[PDB]
RNA sequence: CGCCGCCAAGGUAU
């Protein structure tokens, strides 16, 4: 924990003295693509929640029970979580007092104090644990309990923004494999038309989000008075035993509304990768939306040869189909920059002996060159300063 | 709540003067209401003697007016940069100079 | 005449102190025994050995996307294999801090 | 059972008391803290009475606890009104 | 042009602080494993 | 018995692919008694091996 | 379908069996039977779910 | 006009040609085979490793120490080596199987240095508490414990000619012992800053001593102050000497200094720069040794790096 | 060739040693040598326009 | 084709 926290304050120190890793036009073009996407979708922005909101207690009680669920054992701690449950039961006894106290924190307070970090020792896995003071926890719990239902009411999210509210084996086979088998002429194998999937993770997507560009992006959909609140809560002094270091560039994810930030950043990364035309084909017009992988006017389905897409939280899955000349052009475009052939004893199933060899991927040269070529083709149109693959 | 009256503040000053700097449970063991974290928050917020809680100047204000435009949020990032270091006096200066520029 | 406890003053027949390996293997003639050390040059052999060892290494698809071509992978290449013994900045520590935590 | 990696304790301890002895020792510790801070600061006018309360002597004022006295160093500045007594002590500066 | 943090060239290179005439090795890997001896006796 | 130092064998996919697919003419399965009889043409990579008696 | 996880459950189930056995300092199949384990809390016991008796 | 000025012998200078940096932990000692094949070293990595002399490749490494390794040496009569460190253990590393066969123990404190007798099967070891001790090979029992010091003993050397054992210690004295009786022969009191390096030449007499202040020179029979050298005022750790007359001193500030045997003349005054990971002042020479041809010098420094010097085939390095 | 007293946070030794001075025990406890980069401006107004 | 079989120091202070 000492090593990771000192490396974190070293990289937060090196972000300031070196300037932004993102270029100016690199962010201006993302902002232009997002404002074109929002004027195409006609998503009217989220207003500020009034004190006379209609379904106002119905979200605050959800947030308080969401906080109360994590307290079932009573071998608890000395001060912090007992006054957490004390503030929760004071919000129970007076809903309107905490309801306006959230608004008092929500208009004018943008400088917040220590939250604590621990690590989970999950044995070649470690997740940080950010415990936040409860006086901010009730506020940002009501904040994301408002913002999720407010964003999905006017359908901010396209249907590939996942996990959504159905079940994940529907995301895995019964809308996904049922999505890919129902496509027009799935396998043809006589004209060189082949199916090929990519699975990647947006590596360091969480840390490589500049809060200035983030604040300028999510003030388009959300009112600025709480957009500045959300992008001012994302830096505190991270507390430990002896290391009280502050934050400047990487966002902390132990807060409530950080998941909305992660999924909106994933959506803008999707419209950077998938573009603006193919995503408009997939999610359809605003007057008639689509399902998870259902398309309209199936002649449009045959064009723009990447077939279908899904984005789990930091993991994207692409099914895409090529004909002969398009895949040939893509491979011969990849091979202009990369000499020294038969360097493909790494790709796919070389160490993963989970299937037999007739079930595993055979390393034929054209298929592995197509796989590495489309890995390069998704490796660009995604600059290193925002994410990496 | 944390009202933080002066009778506890001067006791916390004497406790920081006697014991040390990273020594917080031993000095929060004598206040009957406060924990270590809130005492840390006020001592790095109000009771440190390097805090310039008054005497607003001209150079630091013109420094922060094109520093709060580089980043609209992140007042605690620019708090060691200015030297005001209280991280809430910068917010008061920002809203006060924006009230004076509107009136 | 009055030695320590190891000599006579103790019956502590202790463990790890036993007549194990009670014969010494001598370096015979096919190795670098001192009889072949007292006459060999040591200088021309090292020269020919290092001279023998020195020669061992001898469209219409994405016209709507924003970033059409980044044109660089690492911006030079990916072959550095350098050594920083500062343990916070070593690349082994970089793989340790990018692999095990997420 | 893990006898080596359990939260242990010594036999015949008796434990720790209730709130009464704890804040009694807290008030005595704050008393010793106030006395050592006035010992370092060298204040000759701090005086304790026959009942455990504090007094400013040039002030002639009572203070119920420690922080009541050691916040009385900024208000009603008679410490600068002893300049008249110093002028009576010495006619020149 | 800005340099990225995931390579982040913190130090001068050994070749340009030692000169091109000398050799440097970054050998952290063992050939000739533990079963293979060094003496190789008469057998 | 318990095995010895030669626990894990390792051959990469293309080499033992070109060596072994469902290609050999099998008539009866090669039993372990065939290898304990002589482990030289029915089994590969031998070490710490002893060689038995035949037809007293 | 996954055989390597069915082996892992058999490996870890008997391991927590042995961990409860060494808490009693018994480690015996006959003195400390699995009847002690596979009984519900409503009639008394610990209450666990078998996946080792699946004939992997 | 200076005394012994016209008569130094001209030694050609030493220059860098390769560096060896693979350790993760401070490399401490250097030993080399008499058969000119490879050289063995230890570290604070707790992994003793050997390095090929000509190619520079890593031949093998091997671990087993609980603390750092403060000494390593290889035998000439026997096909195995010895190692020792601060884990209170002296290990006898076999080379036919790369394993420990003896595991010497009996020292009440840590171990600094060790040395072998060139002819017989005994070993001498200098430790941290107050003592040097004699370990008998084939018995692993302490024959004599040399108890005459009041502080730690830094280095130790022993030879076949009388007197046998030379122990320089951290109580600012050297003493030369009797290996038979166990009592000391002569004690040597100089060097206000403590002695850390003694060495045999090995052709003729007059051994040398090493200390931070006014490095000196001695004699085998009866003791004799021959000469003191110039102002090498750094705190030093190692001395190594060649038969043709050149000597090298390795210090703690990175400055390593050459000398001659005929006069006492400082020749080169070379300083080693740092490889990139190290900071400005971390370099300190803790080991130095020649080849058995003595055509190559190689040092192990505090930057976890072995630097190897060869000769220079030039002529314009004349003595003023 | 002398030494100042120790201003440690945990000492558990002879004297914790409080004078009037020697309190921050650093340069300023935090320093970045320029504290900012101007390319931030090359970002910021470029987003604003 | 049929694993596995358990003592003690760890606590009622010196
Ligand atoms: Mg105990």
């Amino acid at each position: 924990t000492r090593l990771y926290l000192k490396a974190e304050q070293e990289r937060q120190h090196n972000y300031l003295k070196d300037g932004p890793y993102i270029t100016a036009e690199e962010a201006v073009a993302v902002y232009t693509t997002t404002v074109h996407w929002l004027e195409s979708r006609r998503f009217s922005p989220i207003p500020f929640p009034p004190l006379s909101y209609k379904h106002d207690t119905k979200l605050l009680i959800l947030a308080l029970e969401r906080l109360k669920e994590a307290y079932s054992v009573k071998s608890r701690l000395n001060q912090s979580q007992r006054e957490e449950l004390g503030l929760i039961e004071q919000a129970y006894d007076n809903p309107h007092e905490a309801l306006s106290r959230i608004k008092r924190h929500l208009l004018t307070q943008r400088a917040f104090k220590e939250v604590g970090i621990e690590f989970m020792d999950l044995y070649s896995h470690l997740v940080p644990v950010y415990d936040v003071e409860p006086l901010e926890k009730i506020t940002d719990a009501y904040l994301d309990q408002y913002l999720w239902y407010e964003a999905d009411k006017r359908r901010l999210f396209p249907p590939w923004i996942k996990p959504a509210d159905t079940e994940p084996p529907p995301l895995l086979v019964y809308k996904w494999c049922q999505g890919i088998n129902n496509l027009q002429d799935v396998w043809e194998t006589s004209e060189g038309e082949c199916n090929v999937m990519l699975e990647s993770r947006f590596e360091k997507m969480y840390e490589k989000i500049d809060l200035t560009l983030l604040n300028r992006l999510l003030r388009l959909i959300v009112d600025h008075n709480i957009a500045d609140y959300m992008t001012a809560k994302n830096n505190v002094v991270i507390n430990y035993k002896d290391m009280n270091h502050t934050n400047s560039y990487g966002i902390i994810r132990g807060l409530q509304f950080a998941s909305f930030i992660v999924q909106y950043y994933g959506l803008v990364m999707d419209l950077l990768v998938l573009g603006l035309h193919r995503a408009s084909e997939m999610a359809g017009p605003p007057q008639m939306p689509n399902d998870f992988l259902s398309f309209q006017d199936i002649a449009t389905e045959a064009a723009h040869p990447i077939r279908l897409f899904c984005r789990y939280i930091d993991r994207i899955h692409i099914f895409f189909r090529f004909t002969a000349d398009e895949a040939r052009d893509l491979i011969q475009r990849y091979l202009t920059e990369h000499p020294d052939p038969n360097n493909e004893n790494i790709v796919g199933y070389n160490n993963k002996k989970c299937w037999p060899r007739d079930a595993r991927m055979r390393l034929m040269k054209h298929d592995v060159n197509l796989g590495r070529a489309v890995f390069w083709d998704i490796k660009n149109r995604l600059p290193r300063s925002v994410t990496t693959v | 709540g944390g009202v933080w009256r002066n009778t506890e503040d001067e006791i916390l000053k004497a406790a920081v003067m006697k014991y040390g700097k990273n020594q917080w449970s031993r000095i929060a063991s004598l206040l009957h209401r406060k924990s270590a974290k809130q005492c840390k928050a006020r001592w790095y917020e109000w009771l440190d003697p390097s805090i310039k809680k008054t005497e607003w100047s001209r150079e630091e204000e013109e420094k922060l007016l094109h520093l709060a435009k580089l980043m609209p949020t992140q007042w605690r990032t620019i708090a060691p940069i200015i030297g005001r270091t209280a991280a809430q006096c910068l917010e008061h200066y920002e809203f006060l100079l924006d009230k004076a520029a509107q009136r | 005449k009055g030695e320590g406890d190891l000599s006579q003053l103790s019956k502590q027949y202790s463990s790890r102190d036993l007549p194990s390996h009670t014969k010494i293997k001598y370096r015979q003639t096919t190795q670098d025994a001192p009889e072949e050390v007292r006459n060999r040059d040591f200088r021309r052999e090292l020269e020919e050995r290092e001279r023998a060892a020195a020669r061992e290494k001898n469209r219409r698809w994405d016209d709507d996307v924003v970033f059409k071509n980044c044109a660089k992978g690492v911006d030079d290449q990916k072959k550095d294999k350098r050594f920083v013994n500062d343990t916070l900045r070593s690349e082994f520590h970089k793989k340790f801090m990018e692999k095990y935590i997420k | 059972m893990d006898f080596q990696h359990r939260p242990g304790g010594k036999t015949g301890s008796g434990g720790v008391a209730s709130s009464s002895e704890s804040n009694r020792d807290r008030r005595e510790r704050l008393r010793q803290l106030a006395l050592e801070t006035i010992d370092i600061n060298k204040d000759p006018y701090f005086m304790k009475n026959h009942l455990g309360s504090y007094e400013c002597k040039l002030c002639l004022t009572l203070h119920n606890n420690e922080g009541s006295y050691l916040a009385h160093t900024q208000g009603k500045k008679h410490q600068t009104n002893l300049a008249r007594r110093a002028a009576k002590e010495a006619k020149e500066a | 042009e800005v340099v990225l943090h995931e390579d982040k060239k913190y130090y001068p290179t050994a070749e340009e602080v030692y000169g091109p005439e000398v050799e440097t090795i970054v050998q952290e890997e063992d050939t000739q494993p533990l079963t293979e001896p060094i003496i190789k006796p008469v057998k | 018995f318990e095995p010895l130092v030669r626990d894990i064998n390792l051959q990469d996919e293309d080499w033992n692919e070109f060596n072994d697919i469902n290609k050999i003419i099998i008539r009866q399965p090669i039993r372990t008694e065939y290898k304990i009889a002589f482990p030289y043409l029915y089994n590969n990579l031998p070490h710490h091996v002893h060689l038995t008696w035949y037809h007293t | 379908n996954t055989q390597e996880l069915l082996d892992l459950l058999v490996k870890c189930e008997n391991k927590i069996q042995t961990r409860i056995k060494i808490g009693l300092n018994s480690k015996m199949p006959s003195r400390f039977p699995p009847v002690v384990f596979y009984t519900p809390k409503e009639l008394g016991g610990l209450g666990m779910l078998s996946m080792g008796h699946v004939l992997i | 006009k200076a005394p012994t000025m016209p008569k130094p012998q001209w030694h050609p200078p030493w220059k860098l040609y390769r560096v060896i940096s693979g350790h993760l932990g401070w490399v401490r000692c250097i030993a080399v085979e008499p058969g000119n094949q490879w050289f063995v070293t230890g570290s604070a990595d707790r992994t003793i490793k050997i390095w090929d002399l000509a190619s520079g490749k890593l031949k093998l490494s091997l671990t087993g120490h609980i603390s750092t390794v403060r000494g390593v040496i290889v035998s000439t009569r026997s096909p195995y080596l010895f190692s020792c460190g601060e884990d209170k253990q002296v290990k006898c590393w076999d080379l036919e199987y790369n394993k420990v066969i003896r595991h010497y123990h009996g020292h009440l404190s840590a171990v600094y240095g060790l040395d072998l007798h060139p002819t017989i099967d005994v070993l001498v070891t200098c430790s941290r508490d107050s003592t040097a001790r004699i370990w008998d090979v084939r018995t692993k029992a302490s024959v004599h414990t040399l108890s005459g010091h009041t502080n730690a003993v830094a280095t130790v050397r022993c030879q076949a000619a009388e007197p046998q054992i030379i122990t320089g210690s951290h109580d600012t004295t050297i003493r030369l012992w009797d290996l038979v009786a166990g009592k000391t022969r002569v004690t040597l009191t100089n060097h206000k800053k403590s002695v850390r390096a003694v060495v045999l030449h090995p052709r003729h007499y007059t051994f040398a001593s090493g200390s931070p202040d006014n490095i000196k020179q001695w004699k085998f029979p009866d003791g004799s102050f021959i000469q003191n050298l110039s102002g090498h005022n750094a705190i030093i750790n190692t001395l190594t000497v060649n038969s043709d007359g050149v000597l090298v001193s390795g210090a703690d500030n990175g400055t390593m200094h050459l000398w001659d045997w005929r006069t006492g003349y400082n020749f080169q005054r070379v300083h080693a720069a740092v490889q990139p990971g190290s900071l400005d002042s971390e370099s300190g020479i803790f080991a130095c040794a020649f080849d058995q041809s003595e055509s190559r010098l190689l040092t192990a420094e505090a930057d976890k790096t072995i630097k190897v010097y060869r000769e220079d085939d030039t002529a314009t390095e004349e003595t003023h | 060739w002398k030494i100042p007293p120790c201003i440690s946070n945990w000492k558990n030794a002879k004297g914790y040693t409080i004078p009037l001075d020697k309190r921050l025990a650093a340069d300023g406890r935090g320093l970045q040598t320029v504290h900012i980069n101007e390319n931030f401006a090359k970002l910021a107004e470029a987003l604003y326009i």
